[PDB]
DNA sequence: AGCTGGT
DNA sequence: ACATGTGTGCTAAGCGCACCTAATTTCCTGACGGCAATCCTTACCAGCT
């Protein structure tokens, strides 16, 4: 898509104070603080009048909050079920692998709003394994259509494919 | 005539029921995962509840000969009892046998000890087992009995063991997406050592959910299996109402003391029962205002509205009840002012439902 | 007579219980995320407290042979105790019995007396050991907590028999749930690269999580079962109830307390007596939103008062009385001001509270129930 | 026997415990955002303090090779045979910040690690000269953590139980009110006119100002077990801790935010059980026109202290304490007087009162221990 | 006197 | 979900950061319980209709 790329690139332009106030708004809707809504409006309004396709609003808000909290860099080919699974091969299959594996499968049966904390723990173990790159555009357009089961099964089969290799 | 009893219970983080692997029970209701509590666990916990002790009169045992041998000071009859049972039809110490406790105790003791026969002794023991219907827990939960046809005698028969269940407990369906949570526990070794580690690193899974609990009484069946009397039937209905509102499943309560109480009672008298599972086909997602209990009650009251007008049964109206304690949780917050007798107690609703049952009172019936 | 204790405790920023990856234990109560402390944590903090030394007496261990050897002194005794205990049915793989075993401390002496007896054979000694272990129900810790011994069957001597080794628990503890909507915070730690070298950068960095919460804690104590498995020692049973109350009030879980010294006492305790256990976790289904005219602890106590008066109206107008001893320190926060009659006895002192509960159970004195101890 | 410290400070506009972004650290206490000074930061500023530069007996270093250096060249002899203990090398490091002393360690670790004596036979000497000492005050207060790796270390290392419990329990400093973050906009301006009238680098800084509450608890018999019977060094530890908690402040962005301030209230209690008077400030202090923030916070603290004293006490063992305000501008509110046993106007006399409770050790000859 | 439920 | 309600009359250009950083040991449970029937006959025979 040619609309989400501008959103991710504009997010990468954000300076320290803006993503600090985005960091402070974890688990909080974009209403109880005025500056957070102002920042989201500035990020989210001008990309609908230049390109016809835009992500969903809740996906954009959640992705902005998570991006502020973790601060990765955008790189093609680094979606969640590849780096996930790649880290699962670096594990003991007896005990820890079912633990981390269940932590990953918790994402596949959740709605967009409640995934903030499971995505937080998944990206926390990603940060523990020193992962710098994450395809924010790829994550965003597989998350804006997260409610159709073909993309969920494709994401899971990507995890399988990265695990068997 | 049959009685519906509905509850909406929110519970603390707890594991009231597990499968073989230890996970809380789950069902795919409405295309999403819903937390489940098994009906048999609820039936057992209400059976073993602290108010059913005046009415707890059913035993489900395979050690019948042990029960005979306990009530005999010096007359050892445990091999003779075992062979009498083994040619009764049970083949081994046996399979599971349902009966009344005191009846089998005393009169199987008197019918077993006498040295008058061995074949007809087994036949009359089997007849005593089959006639053991004077117990209302058997009348509620139900019981059949199937002995073997191989390890038996051709001269031993069995009467019709038909007992219908007068209770249909539904499985407690969660009112939202189930969020199964993983608990990580260790076991401390009390004495120290070099390793400074745990005695047993283990797995436990717990689920905090607002359960839609649903029971149903077949009062007509409850008296067609408890003979012509109605006093014991009214006492059992009141005892179940008290027990269900008062007791909880005895799962991992020592580790999760979730003894929270039902935040909703809906008793409606009709000849066509209904579960409000379709009240929560849409998963309940909470908003910033109110809480999960209120949103669940709101969706339930919306469903009660369009099944009291769209599916209206004004030939037999609803006598829909509540347990809203001093009106803490009202039902009709926007339109549903059809709760005819919204109260804030439990003995009052017990007395009311036995009043529409017939001419009974709460205190007088509580003596059978 | 079932004694229940409902505790509202406000805790500082702390991590008093955590999972494998270090996050504080969280639960989804009411559809929203609440921080959680496990019941095993408060249970063991009660057990390993600064007033329960006179009430100790249990070891849920896997190293019995070390204690029998320590009783034996300098008489070797490790190998033959090992082979005897393996002959009972507790198999060893590396150095220790492969299951937890729970048993009173005073039986160590006569267990070692069986072990050091060379006149007995093998199955006789193992059967005597199993008899001593299975009939060790002298402590109050096993009274409150429970027990199970199921010996292994494949590598077991056939001439070994066990009585009923299981005791039933007299203490029920719930998981402490946060009264308010709980959010976790993110802290990174650093190491001390104090000696300069040449990088002058970072030695170690990481990530830690914590949460502050107002907790609702539940304890449930039976009287007849606790005195039944304490063979009717009523002085010991009253001592257990009193020291348990003092432990629950005055001790906290020892999880990361060196970096988060959250040692805050309960700002409100509800001690009640009736036949069946009540619960007030549903008092906080809606999370507490802090407004400026009130406080978090004050609103938590107010919501608790609303629910307690609510189910006392809907539950506790019967022929069976329910009597409660509400405790706050010096009446900081009394009950709901719209009622002002819910509490039977507004208690301002914890020691006058323990005197009052000891007077209520059967009539007891702390100085007189302290005179009986099991250790 | 527990010695507890409760303090109240108030600093200027400051950035003491900033983020990697730059934002001063925040935590939620009672549902409202409060500025937090990290417990690790408080403990390290205590350890590195000027009045803690008479107690130090440990370093807790990372790469002990350069410290074991200063025959006159033992390396690549230090780092090369350091890998045998389970501490591999990654750009000449040890990959584990060993909790470990500094005086006897460095003075008796040269004799066995200056080559010779065979590899894996000096491994037991490494275990003896690394995992034994524990006779350091700050280490025994802060505990000890050690672990050898199993992948690279040989089986000839006999590592005993090096886990040592900590005798100290500090709590994160919490502001008494609602924290507010201030976004200080700032630029970097050029002075050479090599082009048009530009500036250079523009950006932001974030800071705050708050009134802080800090809690400490020094165990006594646990400390004297950790130091194994050294009474005077334990008195040195408690007195120097009482001085260093008050006189020393964190060292965050103090170059651009000089917020060195002294505590106007110090409360020391003597119980056999620990308490924390942080539930007093569940309600944030709303500053009124008739009083000040510090006085109001001290009044709320006195309310809570008197209340807990009357509710959780009247044992056979009373609770004795000394209250400290500088020159008595802030006595214990206007409520019930005589709550504290002694209202002390000077810090050294509060330290002396604590030391006289401790068993009768003074302040001057205790320093002669070290 | 046959019939039908049991062996 | 910037535009449009101008209302004497509302500027604006230059400028926005780089780098060192993430550790491990060990610890992980035994036993007991697991359903019977009934869905084509060695067919005549005697309880009695």
């Amino acid at each position: 898509n040619r609309g989400t790329v501008d959103f991710i690139a504009s997010l990468e332009n954000l300076k320290e104070g803006d993503l600090g106030i985005l960091r402070k708004l974890r688990g909080a809707r974009l209403d109880e603080k005025l500056p957070g809504f102002d920042l989201f409006s500035a990020l989210w309004w001008p990309l609908r009048q230049k390109n016809q396709r835009a992500p969903k609003r809740e996906v954009a808000w959640l992705i902005a909050k998570l991006f502020a909290e973790f601060r990765f860099e955008q790189r093609e080919g680094a979606t969640l079920p590849i780096l996930m699974g790649g880290i699962c091969r670096k594990l003991e299959p007896k005990k820890e692998l079912p633990r981390v594996l269940a932590r990953f499968d918790q994402l596949a049966s959740l709605d967009i709003m409640q995934m903030e904390e499971p995505l937080s723990v998944i990206m926390g173990i990603l940060r523990k394994h020193q992962q710098v790159c994450l395809d924010w555009v790829g994550l965003t357009d597989v998350l804006s259509f997260w409610e159709q089961e073909p993309v969920k099964r494709e994401w899971s089969d990507s995890f399988i494919k990265a695990y068997k290799i | 005539m049959l009685i519906e009893i509905h509850m909406i219970q929110n519970h603390s983080p707890a594991n009231l029921n597990r499968d073989d692997l230890g996970a809380p029970k789950t069902c795919y209701f409405g295309g999403v995962l819903r937390s489940r509590i098994s009906s048999q666990c609820i039936k057992r916990s209400i059976r073993t509840s602290n108010d059913f002790k005046a009415l707890l009169g059913g035993v489900r045992t395979r050690r019948l000969a042990d029960l005979i041998q306990q009530e005999a000071g010096e007359t050892e009859c445990w091999k003779k009892a075992q062979e009498i049972l083994n040619k009764c039809g049970f083949k081994n110490t046996k399979m599971l046998v349902f009966m009344s406790k005191d009846k089998i105790k005393d009169l199987a003791r008197i019918v077993l000890d006498n040295s008058l026969g061995l074949t007809e002794a087994a036949q009359q023991v089997a007849n005593v087992i089959a006639q053991a219907t004077l117990a209302p827990d058997i009348a509620l939960c139900g019981r059949m009995l199937e002995p073997n046809d191989k390890d038996k005698d051709k001269k031993v028969k069995w009467s019709n063991t038909t007992v219908e269940a007068a209770l249909q407990v539904a499985h407690a369906i969660s009112t939202h997406i189930a969020r199964p949570e993983i608990d990580y526990f260790v076991a401390a070794d009390d004495v120290p050592g070099e390793d400074a580690g745990a005695g047993h690193i283990g797995e436990s899974m717990f689920a905090s959910a607002c359960f839609y609990k649903y029971f149903s009484i077949d009062w007509e069946q409850l008296v067609k299996n408890l003979k012509g009397d109605t006093n014991l039937a009214a006492h059992t209905v009141g005892a179940f109402l008290l027990a269900a509102a008062k007791t909880n499943p005895s799962g991992k309560q020592n580790s999760f003391a979730a003894h929270n109480y039902p935040d909703g009672i809906l008793v409606e008298f009709k000849n066509s029962p209904i579960s409000y599972a379709n009240a929560f086909v849409r998963p309940v997602s909470v908003v910033k205002e109110s809480d999960l209990v209120e949103q669940s009650i709101g969706q339930l009251s919306n469903y009660v509205n369009d099944i009291r007008l769209g599916y209206y049964d004004e030939q037999s109206p609803v006598i829909g009840f509540w347990f809203s304690p001093n009106n803490r949780y009202p039902l009709g917050y926007k339109h549903s002012k059809l709760a005819s007798r919204n109260i804030g107690n439990l003995n009052e609703l017990v007395g009311a439902v036995l009043d529409y049952i017939g001419g009974f009172k709460w205190e007088e019936v509580q003596k059978s």
